[PDB]
């Protein structure tokens, strides 16, 4: 059977407004391996997102890191949108800099 | 410290969408160093860490031969397993394999591993004796008979005790400035009111390598296992990892709580509290 | 370095 992804959205370095950084969305614990991940800026899909090569944990579940350069601001909203066979609808998880 | 090498193979059928995809990635500890993807425009083994780049053309050619062969072989294996489980040709299925060797802090072989899964469930695994198999069901028993006839276990034992360790030790030397460097976590405690009389203490560990870490909260010196929210350790994207542990505490009782941090990079284990 | 021949055996 199947396992739904865990999702975490966070920055590579501690977020400081106006300072360039990297926005990460880490999906893990899922099976099977096909998965769709987008990073959003104020609801719109960010274009040039990269990701790590498919690998898996000791329990066989897959994990991937999706990331892109970004410069955090006070008002800009960032999020990660994930769809997987386990999800009836894409799951959106917002970036919270305390998380 | 202790070190390991692992290869992770994922072979995935996709009926109606071409032949099964084969991916292989190689790791030393938490550092990936090669990849091969049969879906790539021109499939070849590619370096993924600076210290492997010095390997010669023959290394890259040999790797690519092996992974191309695997690509073909896994396509047959996927067909085989479909049949073993009387499955329809319509579904997508996955075989995963992870194998490699572990060294102890003195650099000698601790143990070898070769484990396979089908659709995310244990399928067949080489036992720690590197001589016998554990098959998960009657389907895997068919694989076992085949592999015994091909002397697969004997061939893996030779690799695991020989080349696997030799190469791992070579990589450890070539990448010593990073692979043999433990980076300790940078830690802090944050405080977030969740109500008039509860607040969240969150204990942060950032920038550490390798990923193995222990993060706990104690109240009056007593573990708060059930009450602690623990996120999965996550990659920062610069080789390092991050983790936090959170506990919700009665307002005013903050000083009864201590965060404890264990990591290989730490001269001394850490005890942290919220510092208003 | 990956193992070779041993893995060339179909499941």
């Amino acid at each position: 059977i199947q396992r739904t992804p865990k999702i975490q959205v966070y920055s590579r370095h501690p977020a400081e407004n106006g300072k360039s950084n990297f926005l990460n969305c880490y999906v893990s614990g899922f099976h099977p391996s096909d998965i769709e991940v987008d990073l959003l800026k104020n609801g719109e899909r960010i274009e040039k997102v990269e990701h790590s090569d498919l690998s898996f944990s000791k329990d066989w579940s897959f994990y991937l890191l999706y990331y892109t350069e970004f410069t955090p601001t006070e008002k800009d909203e960032y999020a990660c949108r994930v769809n997987h066979v386990t999800l009836s609808q894409p799951k959106i998880v917002k970036w919270d800099r305390d998380m | 410290g202790s070190h390991s090498m692992r290869y992770f193979y994922t072979a995935m059928s996709r009926p109606g969408r071409g032949e099964p995809r084969f991916i292989a990635v190689g790791y030393v500890d938490d550092t990936q160093f090669v990849r091969f993807d049969s879906d790539a425009a021109s499939p070849r083994t590619e370096p993924r860490a600076p210290w492997i780049e010095q390997e010669g053309p023959e290394y890259w050619d040999r790797n690519t031969q092996i992974f191309k062969t695997n690509t073909q072989t896994y396509r047959e294996s996927l067909r085989n397993l479909r049949g073993y489980y009387n499955q329809s040709e319509a579904g997508s299925h996955i075989i995963q394999r992870m194998y490699g060797c572990d060294l102890g802090p003195d650099g000698r072989l601790l143990r070898g591993h070769d484990q396979s899964a089908y659709d995310g469930k244990d399928y067949i695994a080489l036992n720690e004796d590197l001589s016998s198999w554990t098959a998960a069901d009657t389907a895997a028993q068919i694989t076992q008979r085949k592999w015994e006839a091909a002397r697969v276990a004997e061939q893996l034992r030779a690799y695991l005790e020989g080349l696997c360790v030799e190469w791992l030790r070579r990589y450890l030397e070539n990448g010593k400035e990073t692979l043999q460097r433990a980076d300790p976590p940078k830690t802090h405690v944050t405080h977030h009111p969740v109500s008039d009389h509860e607040a969240t203490l969150r204990c942060w560990a950032l920038g550490f390598y390798p990923a193995e870490i222990t993060l706990t909260w104690q109240r009056d010196g007593e573990d708060q296992t059930q009450d602690t929210e623990l996120v999965e350790t996550r990659p920062a994207g610069d080789r390092t990892f991050q983790k936090w542990a959170a506990v919700v505490v009665p307002s005013g009782e903050e000083q009864r709580y201590t965060c404890h941090v264990q990591h290989e990079g730490l001269p001394k284990p850490l005890t942290l509290r919220w510092e208003p | 370095h990956p193992v070779g021949q041993a893995d060339y055996f179909e499941y």
